[PDB]
RNA sequence: UAGGUAGUAGGUUUAUUAAGAGUUAAACCUAGCCAACGAUCCAUAAUCGAUAAUGAAAGUUAGAACGAUCACGUUGACUCUGAAAUAUAGUCAAUAUCUAUAAGAUACAGCAGUGAGGAAUAUUGGACAAUGAUCGAAAGAUUGAUCCAGUUACUUAUUAGGAUGAUAUAUAUAUAUAUAUAAAUUGAUUAAAAAUAAAAUCCAUAAAUAAUUAAAAUAAUGAUAUUAAUUACCAUAUAUUUAUAUGGAUAUAUAUAUAUUUUAAUAGUCCUGACUAAUAUUUGUGCCAGCAGUCGCGGUAACACAAAGAGGGCG
């Protein structure tokens, strides 16, 4: 079932921008067709030639949109500036020595 | 170890890499081993037609 | 999920062909290690229907042999079920709508019943 | 499975499960299996040779050994002759789908039956099977595609040229007969190369109206008006453990073959001593 | 021989060197004995037999010992019954298998 | 002492003597040719006894011991022939008394070397039909039918099953002409089951033999003390043989899950006692052993259990 | 595989089935009677003989068997709410329902166990 | 390894502990305790099963894999927090590498992987889709647990083609068709075979090529994945999987008459004197070359060495 485009994100491109995680640079693989994006599934996306992680994310965000849950770029997890829990002790010491 | 060397003519020097297995040369006393013949510097026995795997001999391939 | 005692699925069987072993276990002990009490089994691959059967309109079944009374007891003493296990229990009719999360939350075709 | 190679040679009088002409001859000229002037081991070996050639030549030795059951089966009548217990050594193979199909006479051989079921023609309780190692339970139907059954029990469908050549000779014989009758319809094969309808149009004998000798329905995989196989009689042994209906080509596997006071239901071309020797061998794996 | 197929009891007999041990057998269980014993049984009509030779396994002495055991070590049930003055039923036969 | 013995016929045949260098013929091949007789332009070995199919309800099984390897009969008259000093065939000088005087049992004995293997009889279609009617319309029990006719109850059930299938095929018009002809030929080949002939009737008191009976026991009862079948059964710790024969002749909470419009499958929950339900821990992996268990699916797919 | 024939040819093991009531109940009268009967002496005796002493620090007898009053146990583990009608909000209602369900199940289980034994 | 033992054996008390106890610490007594049915001492070894192997069984063997228990996370000691730690933590020392040179950091027995050792044991893979685990109110974040694929005949299993098949021409409502010319491989000249083996012939099926649609998972999410499976030009519409009728797909003759993708087959390796299954024979070598589990074989007639032929196992 197709949903309506909202005021905040009325376009496919706008939706892509909203969701993020480098979902931009994906306006060529499918053109700005609202119905097209929503009806399309995983296999179709794979055939077109998108990534696995990107494919997973888009579908999830589509689903959220359908259910009217707030879509936004929940960024992927990042290691600490110093290091991963294991490497910190040494890295931190090195950083201190440098500075 | 005193190892037997089977087959016709062999190729073994005073330093050759050789693999030993646990057979026994029955007529020679005090030698309780065989050099396995396909592997190492010990080469496969030449112009062997019968029982080729028992020596090194590869399949002639027409 | 939370807890020390937890009702969850331990994996069994071979590659590309899982069967599950509904257990109650410690949270710390491993996924396929020996648990406190095995309550039941669960094969996720549904029983395959015939072409004629499909045409008629008969749904596949997922077999879930399960000690009901034991499971209930374990729930009572406060052993939290996993996301899949709790769903299974709800489907059976042990647990209420209370356990259903927001993601789960659609007209019903066939209603539940006990049979022999 | 073990590859088919020299199964029906004459210098080894091995009696295989088949309706082959060479197999028939082997069966004919074997007599018994001679166990005289042999050691115990030698006797056991000769038993193994003969008995396994018939019972599961396609099976590998190790595989066979694994399947081989020591505990034989029997039935007490509780109402005389001595039951042949040890004929049951190869009772376990009749439980197989392939063997059951062969017994039913839905195949010429065990190999052929195996091929049929691989190709997905046999069914057992509706469900189609592509697995010879499938084992029937008592009460299970099994059903071969009727065309394949007909092919198995029918004659070999001739090539067109061969059929035409046969027709030519028949025509000549007919002409000779009519000449003889007078005293007290030709075909040129070189011209008529491969026009089947033309050949049909040409031909008109009393015993075949148009169709060439071997091709009344070329699209069917067997001989013309269906007739039986060239030496079908001496191998048509109707089994006890199967109930058969040749119209539909269905067959109920009703029992696991079992030995009575009179007889065994394991159909074999070997006397009981041979089967005893085989059993002795396979208990110990020839120790 | 019991039922025209096996020996009556489990016999244990010494002939010179060879120590024989021949157990009776349920019907269908074949001849499972030393090759000489087997040969003798085939000729003497014994279908079912288990047993094992200890000490000497001298073929000739086995052959001599085993026939001696058969003739001598065996007692038929009827003879035993007569000696003791009792009924000596075979339970399997009574049952009808 | 065993050699490799080339399997020549036990019976006597015209061996090779000398022959033209190029032909390369073997004695076995010659023997086979002789057995076959001469082959037609068509391909048929007409003179061989065993070529044509019997239309007699009398199976033409093999008697190589009786006819002494001489298989060749004249097709029209079924009279025996031999291979003379010339290549032409002709009648035998001495007649065979073995082929003339043959028993009932040996006519139904497909292989000469195995007396025990015999052919089972074929049921006449009318009889099968009558059985089917009895079971369905008249509503008689299968045991009574078996007693009447002389078949076994599983056999009767199998027959019934086959009859209904045949009827369905006839309704659909699947039973082709070629199939019918084949069925007729098969019927003609095999001997018919007679319901009156006592020797032909199947023995209906055959129970299967258990383990406890086979292991022989003996009891020293007093000389006069009686000891019947019941007593023997009691000693062995079984039910009596008659009772077992009679037996041969003759709950758990299950829930189903709710089915919402979208979801594709139900959830059947059967009850099960704890300590008896699961997949056990530290069981024997049998997959790399040759005693591995291979089952089959509902769709006939081969599946590792 | 050889030793599985002891356990009915059962390869692999289950964990021990865990007793719902972990002591004998008060309703199990026969057990109580057995416990309280005069303990034997002599050859097949249990405790200390009347005349004979026991080690200074140690107790003379064995400790007494705590018989479960099942109703009391139920009350303690699974108390019904005193504030009966205080209930607003969806999450709170859900929690209350869950609690009720847990009460039901554990009550049933214990009572069943008591009856079952 | 024949004597061992001096907190040793036992009693009385105090501390420490949640709590017993020469478990530690302290104090005071008694003279014990263990041992040739093996003490003390040394050496070796992670232990075990409803696991695996083998046996008729009692047993014996393994302890890879599945699971349960222990101990360790380069070596040794101690401390802190804690219900529980001599923690893969911290402290100090020991050994060996890193820079950043500092009352530094690291230690792959986590996963890949490298060098070494060795007869010998894999990818510097993909995904969090499933099942678990940690954090979070949730949104969802992490996850070399895990699930998947990769390499490796290490193991097991299923397939890895069936039926017919001994010649080639030429002549002339029946039917044993019959003559004639030609040819015919390695052996061998008859019980010496190789050989129904080939080649042909009939019939499929895999793979391919197209179309379709699961299931592992549902609220949605599928790494595996050119997924398994099914159909053979697709769909609907009747009956009981088969059969027929429609709708459209298609192409030549002159909208409707016959058709409907394609299509195979390929095994080693050991052995043939007896134990030990292998009789069709022949050549070479000449106590040499070589064979051999065991007895033995080779000195011109070698069934044993090296080969051809034929044969027997397992595959
Ligand atoms: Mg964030
Ligand atoms: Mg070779
Ligand atoms: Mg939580
Ligand atoms: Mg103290
Ligand atoms: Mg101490
Ligand atoms: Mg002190
Ligand atoms: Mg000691
Ligand atoms: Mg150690
Ligand atoms: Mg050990
Ligand atoms: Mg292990
Ligand atoms: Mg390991
Ligand atoms: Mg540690
Ligand atoms: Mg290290
Ligand atoms: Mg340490
Ligand atoms: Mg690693
Ligand atoms: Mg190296
Ligand atoms: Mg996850
Ligand atoms: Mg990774
Ligand atoms: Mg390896
Ligand atoms: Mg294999
Ligand atoms: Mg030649
Ligand atoms: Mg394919
Ligand atoms: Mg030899
Ligand atoms: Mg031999
Ligand atoms: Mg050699
Ligand atoms: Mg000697
Ligand atoms: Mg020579
Ligand atoms: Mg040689
Ligand atoms: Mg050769």
């Amino acid at each position: 079932t197709i949903p309506k485009p909202s005021d905040q994100v009325p376009d496919v491109d706008a939706f892509l921008n909203k969701i993020g995680r480098n979902c931009n640079e994906l306006k060529d693989t499918f053109e700005n067709n609202w119905n097209n994006l929503f009806q399309w599934d995983s296999k179709i996306l794979k055939e077109k030639g998108v990534n696995i992680q990107q494919r997973k994310y888009i579908l999830k965000q589509v689903h959220n949109y359908r259910n009217n849950r707030p879509i936004h770029e929940i960024k992927l997890g990042k290691k600490s500036f110093f290091g991963g829990e294991r490497k910190r002790k040494a890295f931190t010491a090195k950083w201190k020595a440098e500075n | 170890v005193s190892a037997y060397i089977p087959g016709e003519g062999h190729d073994a020097q005073e330093h050759s890499i050789v693999y030993v297995r646990g057979g026994r040369c029955q007529d020679l006393p005090g030698v309780k081993y065989h050099v396995i013949r396909g592997a190492g510097d010990l080469s496969g026995v030449v112009n062997r037609i019968s029982s080729r795997s028992k020596y090194g001999a590869k399949k002639p391939s027409k | 999920t939370c807890g020390l005692v937890r009702i969850r699925l331990a994996r069994f069987g071979r590659k590309n062909s899982p069967v599950y072993n509904i257990v109650v276990a410690n949270s710390r002990k491993a996924r396929d290690a020996k648990p406190i009490e095995v309550l039941g089994t669960y094969v996720p691959v549904p029983s395959p229907v015939t072409k004629r059967e499909l045409k008629r309109g008969v749904v596949p079944i997922k077999d879930v042999k399960l000690d009901f009374d034991r499971t209930k007891y374990w729930i009572g003493v406060g052993a939290q079920p996993s996301e899949t296990v709790t769903k299974l229990l709800r489907k059976a009719g042990i647990l209420n709508d209370a356990w259903a999360t927001s993601k789960n939350s659609r007209k019903v075709v066939f209603e539940r019943m006990e049979t022999l | 499975p073990r590859k088919a190679n020299l199964l029906k040679s004459l210098a080894r009088g091995r009696v295989r499960t088949s309706f082959n002409k060479y197999n028939l001859f082997n069966l004919y000229k074997k007599g018994g299996v001679d166990l005289k002037s042999k050691s115990l081991y030698q006797q056991k070996w000769t038993a193994k040779q003969e008995t396994r050639a018939y019972h599961g030549e396609h099976l590998t030795e190790k595989r066979w050994q694994t399947v081989f059951k020591p505990k034989l089966d029997s039935v007490a009548q509780l109402d005389i002759k001595e039951t042949p217990f040890l004929l049951q050594t190869f009772a376990v193979l009749e439980k197989r789908l392939d063997f059951a199909l062969f017994r039913a006479m839905f195949a010429s051989s065990v190999r052929q039956a195996r091929q049929f079921i691989l190709h997905g023609n046999v069914r057992v309780n509706g469900v189609k099977i592509k697995h010879p190692s499938y084992t029937l339970k008592p009460g299970d139907m099994f059903s071969v595609k009727p065309d394949k059954v007909l092919e198995a029990l029918g004659a070999k469908k001739p090539s067109f040229q061969e059929a035409l050549k046969i027709d030519k000779t028949q025509i000549v014989l007919w002409n000779k007969y009519v000449k003889e009758a007078k005293t007290e319809d030709p075909i040129k094969l070189s011209e008529l190369e491969g026009d089947e309808p033309k050949a049909r149009k040409l031909i008109n004998l009393p015993w075949q109206k148009n169709y060439v000798y071997g091709r009344q329905d070329p699209k069917k995989p067997f001989f013309t008006p269906w007739k039986p196989r060239p030496f079908l009689s001496p191998f048509a042994i109707l089994p006890h453990h199967l109930e058969i209906s040749f119209k539909t080509c269905h067959a109920v596997y009703l029992r696991d073959p079992v030995a009575r006071p009179g007889q065994s239901e394991v159909i074999s071309p070997f006397d009981v001593p041979v089967h005893e020797r085989a059993y002795m061998y396979y208990l110990r794996n020839g120790k | 021989r019991y039922e025209n197929r096996t020996i009556y009891g489990d016999i244990d007999f010494r002939y010179h060197g060879v120590k024989l041990h021949l157990r009776s057998a349920k019907p269908g269980f074949g001849l499972r004995v030393n090759h000489v014993i087997f040969e003798i049984c085939e000729c003497a009509g014994i279908k079912d037999l288990s047993g094992k030779v200890y000490k000497s396994r001298n073929d000739m002495n086995i052959a001599k010992g085993t026939i001696e055991a058969f003739t001598k070590a065996q007692k038929t049930l009827d003879e035993v019954a007569l000696g003791r003055g009792k009924k000596l039923v075979d339970v399997r036969k009574v049952y009808y298998s | 002492f065993s050699r490799r013995r080339i399997a020549y016929p036990f019976y006597p045949f015209k061996k090779l003597g000398r022959q033209h260098p190029k032909k390369h013929d073997t004695n076995l091949k010659t023997a086979m040719r002789q057995f076959l007789g001469p082959k037609n332009y068509k391909g048929e070995y007409v003179m061989n006894k065993y070529f044509t199919v019997p239309t007699n309800h009398v199976p033409n099984y093999i008697k190589p011991d009786l006819e002494r390897g001489q298989s060749l009969e004249h097709p029209v008259t079924k009279k025996p022939l031999q291979l003379r000093y010339d290549g032409t065939l002709g009648p035998p000088p001495v007649e065979n008394k073995r082929l003339q005087n043959i028993f009932k049992d040996r006519l139904l004995q497909p292989f000469p070397s195995n007396p025990h293997c015999k052919t089972n009889y074929v049921l006449s279609p009318q009889l099968k039909q009558s059985i089917f009617e009895e079971i369905t319309v008249e509503g008689l029990s299968a045991q009574q039918v078996s007693q009447k006719y002389g078949l076994k109850i599983p056999r009767v059930e199998a027959i019934v099953k086959l009859v209904s299938v045949e009827n369905s095929w006839n309704r659909r018009n699947r039973v082709s002409s070629d199939l019918k002809t084949m069925d007729e030929t098969l019927y003609r080949m095999f001997p018919v089951f007679d319901s009156d002939a006592s020797f032909k009737r199947e023995n209906l008191s055959e129970i299967p033999v258990p383990q406890k009976t086979l292991a022989s026991r003996f009891l020293t009862i007093a000389e006069s003390e009686p000891f019947g079948p019941v007593d023997a059964a009691h000693v062995l710790e079984l039910e009596p043989a008659v009772e077992t024969l009679r037996n041969l002749s003759t709950n758990t909470k299950v829930i189903y899950g709710e089915l919402v419009e979208g979801e594709r499958s139900q959830y059947k929950f059967t009850n099960a006692k704890v300590g008896k339900v699961g997949y056990r821990y530290g069981s024997g992996n049998r997959d790399n052993k040759k005693d591995r268990r291979i089952g089959f699916n509902k769709l006939g797919q081969m599946v590792y259990i | 595989g050889k030793g599985a024939a002891k356990y009915g040819f059962k390869s692999g093991v289950f964990p021990t089935t865990r007793s719902i009531l972990k002591s004998p109940t008060t309703k199990q009268t026969d057990i109580i009677n057995k416990v309280k009967s005069p303990k034997p002496k002599g050859v097949l005796g249990i405790g200390y003989a009347k005349g004979v002493k026991h080690p200074k620090g140690s107790h003379r007898l064995s400790p007494k068997v705590n018989f479960i009053d099942v109703d009391n146990l139920i009350a303690k583990t699974v108390a019904e709410p005193q504030s009966i009608k205080s209930s607003n909000g969806s999450a709170q209602k859900v929690r209350l329902q869950k609690a009720e369900l847990r009460r039901k199940f554990l009550i049933e289980a214990f009572r069943k166990e008591e009856a079952r034994l």
